[PDB]
């Protein structure tokens, strides 16, 4: 009857999300601040009920959801639009109603529905019967409790905002556009993805990279970082010749792979060397250059045209 | 109240510019929080230029 | 064998609905006049009952349903067509008959069906056979409601009248278009939304922002209002310098956030200030200007065209 | 030399933002100018 | 360090050339696994000539 959704989450902080402090503010003000100081919302000023997160894929909308979930410390429920549909063709709404009930039970709750456009639009079959009735029930629930007394926040997600049912559109509050990250944001992402590896020269290199990286997503950035991080492994795998690093302060010998001409260049296999006594090469900028070369831009320009259309029409929007 | 349509639209326009400057300032602050000096300098400079134009 | 389907006491007065006085009048004639003076409907003036509210979303159709429910003091039953579609694999429609029975037992009574278009058409996978008989049941109940003496009122609500099954339309009586609010209705709604909040100068502003919102819905207004309300709160969130407002005649010194150039400007965080001794900034027109800025035009004109079409084709004639 | 100066810069920026929030342009100008000069001095 | 900018692209170019050389070497190795001396030696020749141009 229940169909269990988990609310205990990892530790993704506000600072792990680069950019749009105004959206962060909106999240804090819609969630944390209300809980903090409830007396702020006496009389005619009332908390947000709906927020749509939209834009290209890979931009940490899910990441943001995890971050809010970390920071809010209240019942955070999150669900796929596909999830909890039906079994015997027409038994669908019981679980929906029960779910909205469950949101009511533990105020202040947060519902995250991924890919809200999957339960949207009009033509037939599902939008004649099943997806019709389900969409309808959704609509009745969402404003049902929303206006007047509320303890739920609904967060939607969509990559295709332009296919969002007009009715649903008008039922839903606050649109937030997620633009591709700018110089600063990308730089910050690089700094996040520094890890333990020695960061060759300063942050100026990250600034350079951030500038060099144009139009890419969080996901893209992460992948390029991973790619660069495999390069020392690759190098190790390639070498026969290694050389000792270990100065007299160290306990035992410590070996890094090197060119055949090197002073103390011994030529056994990496497999023969123990994990501690192996010294991975540090990460230089050339590995990141290679990483960049390998992974071409992931983003077609033609999606941004529709995204920008939506932006001009609705955009940073209340609705 | 001294042209409630036209002058008020101009006022709104100016407020939008001011808002943009505020956003720039915020960006600069975030950059400094990550010790990203040149970017902060850029953002502050761009804000100040618009201030000087206003 | 009861199975209770939502009934409750909303508290929305006539006066809380701004505009649409012609429809309001029609509805007072649709509900209250019949109940007050039934003997007026002997002869060829007839107790009209089935009434459709149709138009774009966000225009307080649900809000109006709450208002007449508050105002008419007649038993208001409120239901989605999704609700109680079936258990089996066999038996439906009994619940329908029971609903009709209970409404006949609770005269004067009102059934409100939101999104009546959810029941329509001739598709398969259930609608050809299973929900056909549900449809039929409905049609026979609404046939019998006009038979003998009526105390039941049917209110339809739809955004998509062109997707409403014709057979219903042929059985169905009065149709009323709910348009987007005009200058006056917008203006009044603003004033309604203010209430206790410090009202700034005169009606000139209310009329201006009335004029400057063109084509927006009640909902569209409300979000903008809430944004403006949150603006002074934003002004408190960004705070170093505060300053005392209230003189020694008052209970205590009362502090509001101010610019560093202010005289008597004491610097701390908003968190450092106690709730009573905090003086929220007033509401200026700039807050509303920014609330406008956060709401880009919300209108899909195709919908308007379609509503005009429907209005011209169905509603003029009885059908 | 480099930590408290950054903090001061941040504070000045905050001040400037507050000023702008209350349409106090000259204060904003002076605070941003102080922030910038201080940044140049680092 | 003063830190260059326009030389990064040239560094990338040199890396591309080195990558090409490495590819040539790999192909040569592949061709030597089945004792195709002519293929391997043409590829090595190519690698060596371009490295001499580097
Ligand atoms: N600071 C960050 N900002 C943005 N994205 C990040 C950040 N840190 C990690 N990521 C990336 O976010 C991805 C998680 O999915 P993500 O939230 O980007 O999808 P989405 O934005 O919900 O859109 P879609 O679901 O359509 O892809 C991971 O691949 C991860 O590398
Ligand atoms: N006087 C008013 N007129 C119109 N809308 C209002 C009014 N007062 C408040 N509202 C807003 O209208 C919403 C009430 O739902 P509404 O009746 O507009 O939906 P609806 O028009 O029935 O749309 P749908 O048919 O898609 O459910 C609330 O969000 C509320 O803030």
């Amino acid at each position: 009857l229940s169909s269990a959704i988990l609310s205990e989450k990892p530790n993704v902080k506000w600072e792990d999300v680069a950019g749009l402090e105004g959206a962060k503010e909106a999240l804090k003000e819609a969630v944390i601040l209300p809980v903090k100081f409830p007396h702020l919302f006496k009389g005619n000023r009332k908390p947000t009920s709906g927020i749509l997160l939209y834009g290209p894929p890979g931009t940490g909308k899910s990441y943001l959801a995890k971050a809010v979930a970390t920071e809010a410390n209240s019942t955070f429920f999150s669900v796929s639009s596909s999830d909890l549909v039906s079994k015997w063709m027409g038994e669908s709404e019981k679980l929906v109603k029960q779910l909205f009930a469950m949101a009511r039970e533990n105020k202040p709750s947060i519902i995250f529905i991924d890919q809200v456009d999957a339960l949207t639009g009009t033509r037939g079959e599902g939008e004649s019967e099943a997806s019709r009735r389900i969409k309808t029930e959704l609509l009745v629930q969402m404003n049902g409790v929303g206006n007047d007394s509320q303890g739920v926040l609904v967060l939607g997600a969509t990559n295709i905002p332009w296919q969002l049912d007009s009715a649903i559109r008008r039922r839903f509050e606050r649109r937030i556009y997620i633009p591709l990250p700018d110089l600063a944001a990308r730089t910050t992402m690089f700094e996040i993805n520094v890890g333990d590896t020695p960061c060759v020269l300063t942050k100026e290199d990250y600034r350079t990279l951030g500038a060099m990286t144009e139009g890419y997503s969080g996901s893209d950035i992460a992948v390029v970082v991973k790619d660069a991080l495999m390069q020392p492994i690759r190098k190790i795998q390639s070498a026969t010749h290694f050389k000792d690093v270990s100065t007299e302060d160290d306990e035992t010998r410590k070996l890094t792979p090197c060119s055949p001409g090197d002073d103390g260049a011994i030529e056994m296999s990496w497999t023969d060397i123990e994990a501690d006594e192996l010294k991975e090469p540090d990460l230089t900028i050339k590995d990141f250059l290679k990483a960049i070369k390998s992974t071409r831009p992931t983003v077609n320009e033609d999606d941004l045209l529709k995204q920008e259309q939506f932006t001009r029409d609705f955009g940073q929007e209340g609705n | 109240k001294s042209y409630t349509k036209d002058e008020l639209t101009k006022i709104m326009d100016r407020a939008s510019k001011i808002e943009q400057i505020q956003k720039l300032a915020k960006y600069a602050i975030s950059a400094l929080n990550y010790e990203d000096l040149p970017t902060a300098k850029d953002e502050l400079t761009k804000a100040l230029d618009l201030l000087n134009s206003i």
